[PDB]
């Protein structure tokens, strides 16, 4: 899964 | 609201304690109570709100993915029929997740966004609106899936437009917004080229403005820039 | 009970799914529903029950300790008065913890223990009874603290007596019971010598019986023996 | 904290 903030 | 009798300051204090204790459900409930007092939130308070719900929904999303994977396998050829239980339990978790998303969207609509005039607050809330519609999109399979996706897109786009006009390219809210909208493109909108373009342009424009920053601001910006790079590495 | 309309088998199935998803509150609720069907639990089912509540209460205990530490610091000389919020929130978490303990004790009393005739089931449940009174003891500060402690001791002692008569010294339930009663002595009963004696004797008697075991049984026993050794190392 | 199971 890609990074989110 | 069960928090209606507690002081705003006490709710904030307890949200901070709940964070220290890793009691994110409690933290979220306290912050919901604080919002419902009706006063605008400071920067620190906005962060408490976002941290709390991010942790709550983050756990729900992880569980939903476990359960959806099991359900998927159950529907492969040669899988033994095990009855309705996997679907029912995935539905339960899904409904609780949607409920959390609706609660957050409700707070933003009543009335956080409309009272947020400064760019930093308005962009922060609109990013959240995009994020929680994105989480709704992740589990959407029906007639409204398109409209949910468009709701996410519209919120992100308004945030982007304001952030480009009003904030420097190294601003951590602007960076984190771009990071997440890029993921929206890749994972939700089936637009990997758009995702990659966005992450690259955002990274490069931030790089060029790093020279203007203090050591502390530099740390904050470069941390998010590394997340953009991590995604780009994943996608290329 | 909200689980009253769900099949026993469906509750068990869902407890297993909840475990996979790390949804321990759900897992515990499903297992509570299963117990309340009124049938005895198999070994696998007893383990689902214990895993679920151990995880739930384990999280509550960790949070309670964070909050109690903060509260302790607030009552040191030179600490600024911050109002009732830390005490109130520690109380909230404490009350929820006590509630979970009371729920588990309730299940054991109605009617798991009285229907458990085989040594392995009766010892398993009595160990749980000791453990959940121990958790109550950890937060007890009042008039009943002695009686809570004695309740834990009495349950552990009955379990010990049965386990010594009826199970081999390498039996993992017997080992885990001894491990926990040893911790009861050290941490609750202010009896570190008793704790150390118990852990040592249990370890040595298990060592001597390892030769009788299959490779698989050997793995299970030696794992718990290592926990006894770890405690002994901590305490000496 | 000591080990329990
Ligand atoms: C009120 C305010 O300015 N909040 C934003 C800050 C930005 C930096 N924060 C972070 O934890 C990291 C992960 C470095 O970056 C973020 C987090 C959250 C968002 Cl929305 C953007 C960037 C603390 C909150
Ligand atoms: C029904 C039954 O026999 N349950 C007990 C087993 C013993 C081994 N288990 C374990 O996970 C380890 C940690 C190795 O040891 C334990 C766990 C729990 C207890 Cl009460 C004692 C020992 C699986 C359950
Ligand atoms: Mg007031
Ligand atoms: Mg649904
Ligand atoms: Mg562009
Ligand atoms: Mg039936
Ligand atoms: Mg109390
Ligand atoms: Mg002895």
């Amino acid at each position: 899964f890609p990074a989110t903030v | 609201g069960a928090m209606g009798s507690m002081e705003r300051a006490s709710l904030i204090q307890k949200a901070k304690l709940a964070e220290q204790a890793e009691r994110y459900e409690d933290m979220a409930a306290f912050m919901k109570g604080a919002v419902e007092k009706g006063e605008e939130l400071s920067c620190e308070e906005r962060n408490l709100l976002s941290v709390a719900y991010k942790n709550v929904v983050g756990g729900q999303r992880a569980a939903w993915r476990v359960l959806s994977s099991i359900e998927q396998k159950s529907n492969e050829e040669g899988s033994e029929e095990k009855g309705p239980e996997v679907r029912e339990y995935r539905e339960k978790v899904e409904t609780e997740l949607q409920g959390v998303c609706d609660t957050v969207l409700g707070l933003l609509d009543s009335h956080l966004i409309k009272e947020a005039g400064d760019a930093e607050s308005r962009v922060f809330y609109l990013k959240m609106k995009g994020d929680y519609y994105r989480y709704l999109a992740e589990v959407a399979t029906g007639d409204d899936k398109k409209r949910i996706i468009d709701s996410a897109r519209s919120a992100y786009q308004e945030a982007m437009d304001i952030s480009k006009k009003e904030m420097p390219p190294t601003n951590p809210i602007r960076l984190g917004l771009a990071l997440n909208f890029s993921v929206f493109h890749y994972e939700i909108a089936n637009s990997p080229e758009e995702a990659i373009s966005l992450a690259k342009t955002t990274f490069d424009e931030a790089m060029a403005d790093l020279h203007t920053l203090s050591e502390d601001s530099y740390k904050d910006s470069t941390l998010i820039m590394q997340l953009l790079r991590d995604n780009l590495t994943l996608w290329t």
